[PDB]
Order: structure tokens, then sequence, then C-alpha cells
């Protein structure tokens, strides 16, 4: 997260870290046994870390649970990045209380201008590298499909949306993928891709979760 | 030629932070770099062994 702020210990209870010997992607807990992430975050041997703040130190609120299933959307296209969503089933149910909680799926899509919360342990620099110990937060608005397509000609599908500031300086970045974009308590997006990070006229692109609600519910229920 | 082993490492547009290896001809060794998760170029390996086998001596 570039241009953001320190969320504060466990203030984003649905945020999880995907670990494969180190943190490589984020994710969103939507059920005690399921996490939503990006399809490009698929890896074997994934361990989901919940209740995390400082990802480099054990603080006492963490739950480390292995992924028992990592289901990439059947139509994910690794070239166009269309349908960039993945469902991860936890080997054992996560313990929910206050520092670890699920986030609701959307009942309807969000409109341009809606302010959302984006979070993650990704790079905090637009030029250079600096990975944070604690979770970072960013408030950013969903942008119009028209502005998104103008920013990324011939690259934006109906399953993607842009969010951020065209002036640059605030954006998600490497290490944030698979993470949440929550608007009004609903998970509307998944950190997906973009041209660099926090660059002018290059807002982040996110998977449009509202288009996958029925698929998510049915897939989770059939696995 | 164009030897893909001589191409600079490519992170790509996706936002993951996956550690991969690339052959660094300038240093004569396989080094680590951050791969974003998609649109990988060929000088991108999952292990130093894979990198050395494919690009060693480039
Ligand atoms: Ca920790």
């Amino acid at each position: 997260i570039v241009g953001g702020y320190t969320c504060g210990a466990n203030t984003v209870p649905y945020q999880v870290s995907l670990n494969s010997g180190y943190h490589f992607c984020g994710g969103s807990l939507i059920n005690s046994q399921w996490v939503v992430s990006a399809a490009h975050c698929y890896k074997s041997g994934i361990q989901v870390r919940l209740g995390e703040d400082n990802i480099n130190v054990v603080e006492g609120n963490e739950q480390f649970i292995s992924a028992s299933k990592s289901i990439v959307h059947p139509s994910y296209n690794s070239n166009t990045l269309n349908n960039d969503i993945m469902l991860i089933k936890l080997k054992s149910a996560a313990s929910l209380n206050s520092r670890v909680a699920s986030i609701s799926l959307p009942t309807s899509c969000a409109s341009a201008g809606t302010q959302c919360l984006i979070s993650g342990w990704g790079n905090t620099k637009s030029s250079g590298t600096s990975y944070p110990d604690v979770l970072k937060c960013l408030k950013a608005p969903i942008l119009s499909d028209s502005s998104c397509k103008s920013a990324y000609p011939g690259q934006i599908t109906s399953n993607m949306f842009c969010a951020g500031y065209l002036e640059g300086g605030k954006d998600s970045c490497q290490g944030d993928s698979g993470g949440p974009v929550v608007c009004s308590g609903k998970l509307q997006g998944i950190v997906s891709w973009g041209s660099g990070c926090a660059q002018k006229n290059k807002p982040g692109v996110y998977t449009k979760v509202c288009n996958y609600v029925s698929w998510i519910k049915q897939t989770i229920a059939s696995n | 030629r164009p030897d893909f082993c001589l191409e600079p490492p490519y992170t790509g547009p996706c936002g993951a932070r996956i550690i991969r290896y690339f052959y660094n001809a300038k240093a004569g060794l396989c080094q680590t770099f951050v791969y974003g998760g998609c649109r990988a170029k060929r000088n991108n390996f999952k292990s130093a062994e894979d990198c050395l086998r494919t690009c060693g001596g480039a």
C-alpha cells in the first residue's frame, strides 16, 4: 500500500496473509473456512495467516491454518487477467471473535465515487522498495469504467474496476494482491493489477467481486 | 540471441510479492527478484537450480 496509513492492530479482522515460507499475497476471510483471493496468487502449500498485524513477529493473536483447497476460477485467463479470483478453503475452521472475522459479500455492485478501504502488507513505495511489518490501510474511491478504460485501453473487462487517485501517490502495490477492497462493509474488490504503483493516470485495477457472488456461494457450498 | 537469459527481470503488472530467480549475466549468477504473479517473461525461475540449468553461462 502506497500513500496509506497504519491500520492499527487487528482493525481489519477479515484481512489475511497468504504465506508460502514468506508473505506473498493477501486475502479476505468470508467464512470460517473460506478465503477469497486473486487467481494469480495460486500456489501449492499455501498457509493462511489470520489475526496478523506485524507479519514478521508473533504477537499472540495469530492463527496459522493450511489451505486444504485452492480453487482458481475456471475461466481465469492468465494473459488478459479476466476472472482474477480464487477461493481458498481452510484445512480447519478459523476461530472467530473480534480480531478475526469474516467480511460480507456484496448484494449489489458499487458505483463510481464510492469510498472504500484497501489494505495489505505490500510495497509502500511507488519508486523503490519498502515492505512494512504492520498492516497498511488506504481509503480510495471506485472510478468510472470510462476512466478505467481510458487509463488502460483494451485491457479492462467487465470483471474489473479501477480505484484510486489519478494524480498518483495512493495505490495498492506488490504484496497486496488478493487483498480486500471493502466499501460500506461489503467486499467489492480483490487487489489485482496495475501499471506500476501509485503512478499518475494509472490507478489500480481490481477484480469486480459483485459479478461473482453466486459463483462464490455455490462453489464454497460444493466443496 | 535475443537471449532471454540476458533480459532484465520482469515483475509484471500483478500485485503479488513472489520471490523468483533470474539470471544476472552482469554478476554471473542467479539472483532473486519480486515477481508480481502474472505475465512472467522467461528469465524467471522457481529455483536457483532451474535458473542455473537454463541460463548458466549466458
Ligand atoms: Ca504476527
